[PDB]
């Protein structure tokens, strides 16, 4: 319950004091409720049954007060799992994307998956189906027996010792299957990532004759999860015998207790008789506590996993804003260095771009040339220096204006599960529809629009699967076009485009009305035409800069990137 | 359901076992408070102590045989229905290893994760506890209120008050949530998507809008919206019920009844006994349906949904059964009705020919691959690998022909060994060199710290030049007779590109290849180039016929060279 409590909104810690409470009241009137037929059937079965009508009284009030206390508790438990759900869901949406790149491990990328994908009724009725009656079974015969110690101090005082071995069989309960389950909740979690990679990349597999269940990773998986949860199945055997256990030895010491309070006197034939039907209830929560521990124990994973995506490390960030929101910001670099784990990815990187012009930044795969855009875009950040933004380092800026002052072309086009205009549209959602339809037709995103039937409504696929290569990756580039961002970036500049569409995108891209800081990373000399700037990086350091021309005048290694 | 009724088929016996065995357990289960509604007679009564000890004694231990059969019975019932379980979600994944490749891109990843997991986890209530928790509803509270009505029929009729309450609620209750529980997996497939694609296109999020200006949060709201609405009455419902139906409430309703019976010359109070001892005892199996109903529902929608994908088209192999050989002949293709994407395609391979598939973006080249690797079939026409038709080629001796680099580089979570040896596992690990070596990958990968045994899992990956590199390898680790490579070294660099082409033409000298590139300096030296413009061959030829034809490809050429 300690994780649980710092999860709820400090708004709603009055209801969570309210719901308390209510609990411990609830629980008070329930065990007085089941003890007050003592006194009601000694009177009763007595020689003057008139006796009964003040126990019968006093048990109308208090079950129709547990009544009342329920369906309040039942309120303020289905309020603080919603508040809980709606709290805990808006923070992990507010805070990943604010996380570390480093952070998203194939696990944690797992647990971030399993974490929002836990937004279900499961967890957002979490108190009524378990806090309120766990709590209330753990409870109520505790409750009893301080209650029966107003009927007899000895048998009250007999049935609490009942209790100890309840909260004995709990804890040996949860700790003889803590290891069976948190393998089965292993076991589960890569069983999903590899359903997921598997109708992710059907391509691949089925082209590499890994995808029937005999061969394929989702068919391992499987067999591993049907292993462990047989396993985990067989090991919730000792939890219900425990429990069993507990409940007939607190069973027998009532018993024992009972028959010798009768048989010294002190306590009569009807009250034994009633005694009975306080026995059937104190014995009753054995069974229902028996029953909420494989559903404790998922909720606490799922909250382990809720917490563990909360306490992502994000990035450092400041609360700086750029000058010029209009206008080019200079670009620039001053002893870059980036790595990633123990590999280093630039070594005293430091270029100043001029404010307005286009660079071209080229070189061999994984020299570091998107890295550098990365940088730029804010998504990395150096492990050791400074990108400036006209001045400004990008880690002091706020993550607004931060995000607000670059638009990148990704070198693998991701694009959501929507309309293409959608898609687009994400760039600048306020845009007017002109800024849109200038956006695509400099994109030459107009030919897809005259091709597919549904125009620019036409429903993209998981990821841009339902298009083809170029045809996502011109959508890319009109999002990217849409938004004012005073500098653009480019990681591939028409890599899936043919020769028509390259050119056209091209000189759409340096012809775009509004000025900008534009660096582009290309592989073809077509895709870097009329650059005002080169950059040559070949292990994470610039060999070369200058112009184009410049550069094939001179010979260097630019010169002969391009012989082939 | 015809569909739900056909899913579990197999569980009929085993069902009907579980219940006549809870409604044989029921019975054990009340045979202890009879013998308890006797002692306590006896105790009014005085009869002997031998008498009482043997009757309390007989009660624990029959109390506790019904506990140990209880837990047996849903022990045994637990592994049938994970033996079930695990046998329908072998099933699931051998159909949808048969399934069109349109079936996969038009529902998603996530929909196939709830498929597979979700759905077939959802019938753990239908076949585990809706049975024998209905024959339990069905038979303690019917053999209680029948000996209660033997004890007194004025303290047994109002017993029907919260008996006949909890019938309504529970009525009403399924009736206002059965609309919700239908829409329910919608929205779960329609969120698990959103989840996915939200952590999976990261940096556009983190760029173009942010946290607040997203569709994951707009639809997390409304999901949240939903669930408020669709669990508020519901468990309003469920408490009331609970408030109804909780032995507390049967208590108090029994002695109401019969103070006035018993203090009134009405009723002699020892016949309040049964009332007391078993009157209160079927209330928590009731609630057992009560909170069971949503459960069989959501079990009955999730065995139809389950049986629609496993009724669906498979691919099947016809029953109608050159070496290097590939020949479309007349092929059209539509990965939707009415939305011709090919059109009257006829082209035919050898062996030792490179053939070369250029043309405008979107023409339809890629798709044309994915054709010859049986992804989706042909609408019309015919592929002939072999002389053998693709249709009547089964998977194994369909793949061992035909190696493909597909566009998208899709690297598995696993070691670089894994990935470049995914269609040969056995390979050996000097054969996975070898071919890393041949592709220009193997550089990289020894300076990476494990080597070749390290991850290739999200937030470990590669550049795309590298990755696309890792796939080349993987395709000529393969060594299939026919190779086709969809958009190549379409992000590597000149040098790389250069390296790896003259890997692949020393390594398909005598082999068939079918080179798609938009990279037309790269396709001069082909032996047919073929230029599909709008899904049809225009023209097919020589670099040097094809310029001087003056034509689609002239065009391209232009415009590359500038
Ligand atoms: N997620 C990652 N984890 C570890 N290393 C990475 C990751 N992403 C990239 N790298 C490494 O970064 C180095 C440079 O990557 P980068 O994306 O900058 O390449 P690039 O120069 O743009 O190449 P390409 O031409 O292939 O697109 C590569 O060696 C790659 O191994
Ligand atoms: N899953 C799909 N559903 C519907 N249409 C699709 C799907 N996948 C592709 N298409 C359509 O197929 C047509 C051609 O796609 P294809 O993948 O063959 O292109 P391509 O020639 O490889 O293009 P490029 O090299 O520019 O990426 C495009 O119009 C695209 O709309």
């Amino acid at each position: 319950i300690r994780t649980l409590l710092r999860l709820v909104p400090a708004e709603k810690r009055g209801a969570v004091a309210g719901y308390a409470v209510l609990t411990l009241l609830s629980v008070l009137l329930r065990a007085v409720g089941a003890v007050l037929l003592i006194p009601l059937l000694a009177a009763l079965f007595s020689d003057t049954p008139s006796d009964a009508w003040l126990w019968l009284g006093w048990l109308t009030a208090v079950t129709l007060a547990g009544w009342v206390t329920d369906t309040n508790t039942a309120r303020l438990g289905f309020d603080l799992g919603f508040a809980v759900l709606s709290r805990t869901q808006h923070d992990m949406a507010d805070r990943l994307p604010n996380v570390a790149m480093s952070w998203f491990t194939p696990d944690n990328t797992a647990t971030a998956r399993q974490a929002i994908a836990a937004t279900g009724p499961e967890l957002a009725g979490l108190v009524v189906n378990l806090l309120t009656p766990l709590i209330g079974a753990a409870l109520l015969p505790a409750a009893i027996g301080v209650a029966l110690l107003f009927v007899s101090v000895p048998l009250g005082l007999a049935a609490l010792a009942g209790v100890a071995v309840l909260f004995g069989a709990l804890a040996l309960s949860g700790r003889l299957s803590r290891a069976a389950d948190k393998v089965a909740g292993e076991t589960n979690s890569a069983f999903t990532e590899r359903i997921i990679e598997f109708a992710r990349t059907q391509q691949a597999l089925r082209a590499a004759r890994r995808v029937e269940p005999a061969r394929s990773q989702v068919g391992s998986a499987l067999a591993a999860q049907h292993g462990a949860g047989l396993r985990l199945l067989t090991m919730q055997i000792p939890g219900q015998v425990l429990f069993s256990l507990a409940g007939q030895v607190a069973l027998i010491g009532f018993r024992g207790m009972a028959v010798w309070l009768t048989v010294r006197g002190q306590l009569g034939v009807p009250e034994a008789i009633a005694l009975i039907v306080v026995l059937v209830r104190y014995l009753e929560p054995f069974a229902a506590i028996a029953d909420l521990a494989p559903a404790l124990e998922t909720t606490r994973a799922t909250l382990n996993r809720i917490q563990a995506v909360l306490d992502a490390p994000t990035l450092p960030a400041g609360r700086r804003r750029l000058d010029r929101t209009g206008a080019a910001p200079s670009i620039e670099f001053d002893d870059v260095r980036f790595s990633y784990g123990d590999e280093v990815v630039l070594d005293g990187v430091s270029f100043t771009l001029r404010p307005g012009n286009t660079t071209a930044i080229v070189g061999p795969s994984g020299s570091g040339k998107t890295t550098i855009l990365s940088l730029i875009a804010g998504l990395q950040q150096p492990a050791s220096g400074r990108v400036l933004l006209d001045g400004v380092d990008v880690t002091t800026l706020d993550p607004e204006a931060r995000r607000a002052a670059v638009s990148v072309v990704f070198q693998h086009p991701y694009l959501f599960d929507g309309t293409l205009r959608d898609n687009v549209l994400v760039g600048d959602p306020e845009a007017d529809p002109d800024d849109v339809t200038a956006a695509m037709r400099l994109a030459r995103v107009d030919e897809l629009l005259d091709r597919l039937p549904d125009g620019d409504a036409t429903v993209v696929g998981e990821g841009g699967t339902a298009l083809s290569g170029g045809e996502r990756q011109r959508v890319s580039i009109a999002r990217a076009l849409l938004k004012p961002a005073p500098v653009l970036l480019v990681d591939q500049a028409t890599s899936a485009l043919d020769n028509a569409n390259e050119a056209a995108v091209v000189d759409a891209l340096t012809a775009d009305p509004r000025p900008r800081t534009r660096v582009i990373v290309a592989h073809r000399l077509a895709s870097i035409r009329h650059a005002d700037r080169v950059l040559f990086v070949e292990a994470g350091r610039v060999v070369e800069d200058g112009a184009i021309d410049e550069l094939l005048a001179a010979g260097g290694r630019f010169a002969q990137f391009w012989a082939q | 359901a015809e569909a739900g009724s056909r899913l579990l088929a197999p569980l009929k016996k085993p069902l009907i076992v579980s219940g006549v065995l809870q409604a044989l357990i029921t019975l054990i289960e009340l045979a202890p408070f009879v013998l308890l509604v006797e002692l306590a007679r006896l105790l009014l009564g005085g009869a002997e102590a031998e008498r009482l000890w043997t009757l309390g004694l007989t009660a624990v231990s029959l109390i506790g045989l019904g506990a140990v059969l209880a837990a047996a019975m849903t022990l045994w019932l637990h592994r049938v229905d994970a033996r079930f379980a695990h046998e329908l979600r072998g099933r699931l994944l051998t159909k949808l290893s048969r399934l069109p490749l349109g079936w996969f891109t038009r529902r998603g990843s996530a929909s196939t994760k709830q498929l597979v997991q979700d759905d077939t986890l959802a019938l753990h209530y239908l076949i585990t506890h809706a049975i024998p928790d209905a024959v339990a509803a069905v038979v303690a509270p019917v053999a209680v209120l029948v000996y209660l009505f033997v004890a007194d029929w004025r303290v047994a009729l109002v017993l029907f008050i919260p008996v006949l309450v909890y019938l309504v609620l529970m009525s009403v209750m399924t009736i206002q949530s059965g609309s919700k529980i239908a829409q329910a997996p919608r929205w779960a497939e329609r969120m698990g998507g959103e989840a996915g694609a939200f952590l999976e296109g990261q940096p556009v999020i983190r760029i173009f809008g942010g946290a607040a200006a997203s569709r994951f949060r707009r639809r997390l709201d409304d999901y949240i919206d939903f669930l408020v609405s669709w669990q508020r009455p519901f468990v309003g419902k469920k408490t009331l019920m609970d408030l109804v139906t909780r032995p507390a409430t049967f208590l108090w309703i029994i002695l109401v009844a019969g103070v006035p019976l018993v203090v009134t010359g009405r009723m002699d109070p020892v016949n309040l006994l049964p009332f007391l001892l078993l009157g209160t005892t079927f209330g928590a199996r009731l609630l057992g349906i009560g909170y069971g109903l949503s459960g069989i529902q959501t079990g009955m929608l999730a065995a139809r949904r389950i049986q629609t994908v496993l009724d669906e088209p498979e691919l099947v192999v016809r029953d109608r059964t050159r070496p290097g050989t590939v020949e479309l002949d007349r092929v059209s293709f539509e990965y939707r009705p009415g939305v011709p994407v090919i059109r009257d395609v006829t082209l035919t391979l050898r062996p030792g020919t490179v053939t070369a598939l250029v043309g405008p973006s979107g023409s339809g080249k890629s798709t044309l691959a994915a054709l010859v690797a049986r992804f989706h079939d042909v609408t019309q026409g015919a592929i002939r690998v072999d002389g053998r038709d693709i249709r009547t080629l089964t998977a194994d001796e369909l793949y061992r022909r035909v190696g493909f680099v597909l566009q998208d580089a899709q690297l598995v979570h696993g070691s670089v060994a894994e990935n470049i040896a995914l269609a040969e596992p056995d390979a050996g690990l000097e054969r996975i060199r070898t071919a890393a070596r041949d592709a220009q990958i193997h550089d990289r990968i020894t300076r990476m710290p494990d080597g070749y045994d390290s991850v290739l899992g999200a937030g470990s990956a590669l550049s795309g030049g590298e990755r696309q590199r890792v796939t080349i390898a993987r395709a000529i680790l393969a060594d299939t007779p026919v190779l086709v490579l969809d958009q190549a070294t379409a992000f590597a660099d000149p040098e790389s590109e250069y390296l790896v082409q003259q890997a692949i033409n020393r390594l398909t000298r005598d082999r068939t290849v079918l080179v798609i590139a938009h990279r037309l300096h790269t396709i001069t030296h082909a032996d047919q180039i073929v230029v599909l413009d709008d899904g049809r061959i225009v023209e097919v030829g020589t670099h040097d016929e094809l310029l001087a034809a003056g034509g689609r490809y002239r065009g391209l050429w232009d415009s590359g060279r500038y």
